[PDB]
């Protein structure tokens, strides 16, 4: 691997489940790439039958020099729109990932709990959700880190 | 947090088979599946519920349907026997199922019975084992009885059991009835009964003496 | 070229600790999740404990939580498990594994950690064949292994030029908390007491080694 992963960091935690994701992320760069480096958050929901995938928000960085490399995506949020309501308050996951030219080297994971945040919606969930009172917390500190083996250039 | 049913299964090469652990909780994610042969560490095979690991073969292949994962071995190759454990990775505990053994049909084979009394050095020693061999039977459901002078032992017998024979797929068993010197001394006929598919009926091996 | 190589388990009394380490080749700690899963002889698997790459933050299977503790040094490329006031129960090969996301991809052989009260050397007597043992052009004999502890032993026929036809039973454990065992061996009839048959019963945590020959009666 040309590029290591050093450090993530969640910085908004808990947060409204319709807040962006602030990661702070420092890598390193271990020699020069022809091309940028391409950042994911990837949604990933678990109903009865099927997932439900979203990608959240990608961001290419780049041309990225040799050595330390820091900064903070900010992902956008889901589109609930997307979600049965059945699933916009269960434990979910969410995948940080980095790509070279379309191949995916780093997947970090998260658990994510989405809970209601008054008590009288926990116990009596609305037929119709309300978003608004969503929040959710991310296992930040229990990353689950996968890593795939690329051809880079 | 996650239960994995039956504990050992038997079938033949071609066979398409199933395994099913229920878990606690839907997320695709943290479910895996492993398989572990004897003496050796787990392999990993099914990741993510689905994700098939490198270099695992095509035949394996998990899926999830509520909160049950089920893994699936479209048809059994000689290499496949072995235990299959799934794992749920959870909010705070990793769970593993208790296993499901994958054993090797064959043919009913009775077992061969033989029967051994205690040596000479541990009657001395203050105790008497007396051992009932059941030698390259199958399949492994089997039952044995001692009797002392025709009385129904209970609670003093302890029995083992080999694994599959790599070559004959045929299991051997080890009751072993232990008795005190003085009872052993006390009574004259030892007989160990089995019961067992392949036998017609239950079939005594016994000894006088003592 | 990944490589988990455990070290450190060895025989302890209950009350007392151990120290497993985990010595990482091929990879970097640092950029992984690491594990520890136990195994009893028999048994199922069971999770120990698990740490987290960038954290360190940590989490413990219920039965071990407040006695064993795992870490890592990544300066020393290796993980450590810390175990205090062993119990019986902890007995097992106890396996460290890399995370592999939510899955653990590679394993490594495996520390044995023995919990013994005494160490007590077995017993050996013979299991002669007999008209009560034949069939055929065979008879059965053996060895039995009694009240040993802790496991294993290991057994052989012959200093090992005998293993067709043998069968070592797993060991059991008996209501005594003493381990017993048998093993025994198919041979021809017409050659008892002509071609000798000896078991060689070897336990390592007494340094008992034991040659039985079984005489036919």
């Amino acid at each position: 691997s040309i590029v290591s992963l050093l450090g993530i960091k969640v910085l908004n935690n808990p947060a409204k489940f319709t807040d962006p994701y602030e990661f702070e992320i420092t890598f390193e760069c271990l020699e020069s790439l022809k091309h940028d480096l391409e950042w994911k958050l990837t949604y990933v929901g678990s109903s009865r039958s099927l997932d439900h995938d979203q990608e959240l928000d990608s961001i290419l960085v780049g041309p990225v020099p040799v050595g330390v490399n820091k900064f903070v995506f900010s992902a956008d949020p889901p589109s609930a729109e997307l979600i049965p309501a059945s699933e916009l308050v269960s434990v979910t996951v969410i995948l940080l990932s980095c790509s070279y030219d379309g191949r995916e080297f780093v997947r970090v994971g998260y658990y994510v709990n989405n809970e209601y945040d008054e008590e009288e919606l926990r116990e009596n969930p609305p037929a119709k959700v309300q978003v608004d009172h969503i929040v959710r917390n991310i296992l930040a500190e229990k990353p689950r880190v996968t890593r795939f083996n690329i051809v880079w250039d | 947090q996650m239960t994995q049913s039956p504990s050992s299964l038997s079938a033949s090469v071609g066979d398409r088979v199933t395994i099913t652990c229920r878990a606690s909780q839907s997320v695709s994610s943290a479910v895996a599946w492993y398989q572990q042969k004897p003496g050796k560490a787990p392999k990993l095979l099914i990741y993510s519920a689905s994700s098939l690991y490198s270099g695992v073969p095509s035949r394996f292949s998990g899926s999830r349907s509520g909160t049950d994962y089920t893994l699936t071995i479209s048809s059994l190759q000689p290499e496949d026997f072995a235990t299959y454990y799934c794992q749920q990775d959870g909010w705070s505990l990793i769970t593993f199922g208790q296993g499901t053994k994958v054993e090797i049909k064959r043919t009913v084979a009775a077992p061969s019975v033989f029967i051994f009394p205690p040596s000479d050095e541990q009657l001395k020693s203050g105790t008497a084992s007396v051992v009932c061999l059941l030698n390259n039977f199958y399949p492994r459901e089997a039952k044995v009885q001692w009797k002392v002078d025709n009385a129904l032992q209970s609670g003093n017998s302890q029995e083992s059991v080999t694994e599959q024979d790599s070559k004959d797929s045929t299991y051997s068993l080890s009751s072993t009835l232990t008795l005190s010197k003085a009872d052993y001394e006390k009574h004259k006929v030892y007989a160990c009964e089995v019961t067992h598919q392949g036998l017609s009926s239950p079939v005594t091996k016994s000894f006088n003496r003592g | 070229e990944v490589q988990l190589v455990e070290s450190g388990g060895g025989l302890v009394q209950p009350g007392g600790s151990l120290r497993l380490s985990c010595a990482a080749s091929g990879f970097n700690v640092s950029y992984y999740s690491i594990h520890w899963v136990r195994q009893a002889p028999g048994k199922g698997l069971e999770w120990v404990a698990s740490i987290y790459p960038y954290y360190g933050s940590t989490s413990y299977a219920d039965s071990v939580k407040g006695r064993f503790t795992i870490s890592a040094d990544t300066s020393k490329n290796t993980a450590y498990l810390q175990m205090n006031s062993l119990r019986a129960e902890d007995t097992a090969v106890y396996y460290c594994a890399r995370g592999y996301g939510w899955a653990l991809d590679y394993w490594g052989q495996g520390t044995l950690v023995t919990v013994f009260n005494q160490i007590k050397p077995p017993s050996v007597f013979p299991l002669a064949p007999s008209s009560k043992s034949t069939s055929g052009g065979t008879a059965a004999l053996g060895c039995l292994v009694k009240d040993y502890f802790p496991e294993p032993v290991t057994v052989s026929w012959n200093s090992g030029a005998l293993t067709s036809g043998v069968h070592t039973f797993p060991a059991v454990l008996q209501s005594s908390g003493l381990y017993s065992l048998s093993s025994v061996v198919t041979v021809p009839s017409s050659s008892l007491g002509t071609q000798t048959y000896i078991c060689n019963v070897n336990h390592k945590p007494s340094n008992t080694k034991v040659d039985k020959k079984v005489e036919p009666k």
